[PDB]
């Protein structure tokens, strides 16, 4: 995570 | 004063039976009237020298991916600048932003395009993660 | 004519149980009076248009390292463009510059702040390794 | 009206004995006479603020590789921004383009460099590929 | 792939 | 390589 911070979130980069 | 454009992705496109990615732009900052947003290609009203920046951000494991800033005019092309990025093998690492730019002279009548040169690259919608931009100079 | 800003860093920053890792900006070249580096963030006087770009040098071996630019005012969050380099494992190799840059409206009030999403995130000091600047066009 | 100028290789130089690779340098773009190519530098004449910036494309498996950006003038070196990419191990993958940019003032007299820190580094001729480019602010 | 006509790279081909 | 005295990072020396 880290780029999965709510005030920057990318879906692209958030697991699967 | 400058001209300005900032696009951001609104959808993304690789048609059958061909190996390119293109992004589908939509507009977020705009001045002047010299460049207009058409879908997946933008078009050029004033001739002029142009600042021209573009970031695309990719998770693929492929090898390496990138993407190729283009103009076509009167029957003609021309690739202004690429952007290469090496992914690595491992899924969770396999991400890369990959931003290029340029002042390039642009012609009036110009549609200027940014195409991934793979079928259904894996890529961002995010505004902040893949962009393309312009400034007249 | 234009009013710009580049800024270096004098001093990384990163504050205990958080997961971010900022800058203390210093400038380099100042011209005009629109912006101003105050500590960890750059604060906005003049609204206008303004080019932005980021560059870090980073050597973790951590999957993925970039940055954050961002604009908060009005009570707002806005984020601007991401940086993401993914860095490999061996620590002799692990080292990565990320580049990003874009066109965007900052108005009077607006602070900037760029931030890595790491702790203790290492990163280069050096002037001509990791900088942040403006152009208002 | 802005000055600009905008360079692609026709060369790639490397004096044997020596750690260094360079680009000799052509025009594909000019406006104003405040810049001039010679070869691998390019003499500034006008005094003043430049946006700069710089890629390479580089193929070498080697740990890491980038450029310095740097300007020469009154027996004074300053170094003004790097760009690191590492490199891959496996030979098929080992493609990455590097790109910085950054704004400074310049004064008339000048020597602009771009240097890679191998001997020998394997760099793209392409237009698109490895370029140089200046504007004046 | 980068081999493509269009923009074609002999560095890379 | 990059630890060239003419454009010297503490960072990677």
């Amino acid at each position: 995570s880290g780029w999965c911070d709510p005030r920057w979130y990318d879906p692209f980069m958030c697991e699967h | 004063k400058h001209s300005v454009l900032h696009l951001v992705p609104v959808n993304i496109t690789s048609k059958a039976d061909s190996d390119v990615t293109e992004v589908m732009w939509q507009p977020v900052l705009r001045r002047g009237r010299g460049l207009e947003a058409q879908g997946d290609i933008v078009r050029v009203w004033d001739t002029g020298i142009y600042l021209l920046y573009s970031q695309v951000l990719f998770h693929d494991v492929t090898f390496t991916m990138g993407q190729v800033v283009s103009r076509e005019g009167q029957g003609r092309r021309e690739t202004l600048f690429r952007c290469i990025r090496s992914m690595p093998s491992d899924p969770d690492r396999a991400y890369n932003s990959c931003y290029s730019a340029g002042v390039f002279h642009l012609h009036q009548g110009d549609i200027i395009t940014v195409k991934i040169p793979r079928a259904n690259a894996k890529l961002s919608l995010s505004p902040h993660g893949t962009f393309l931009g312009f400034v007249k100079l």
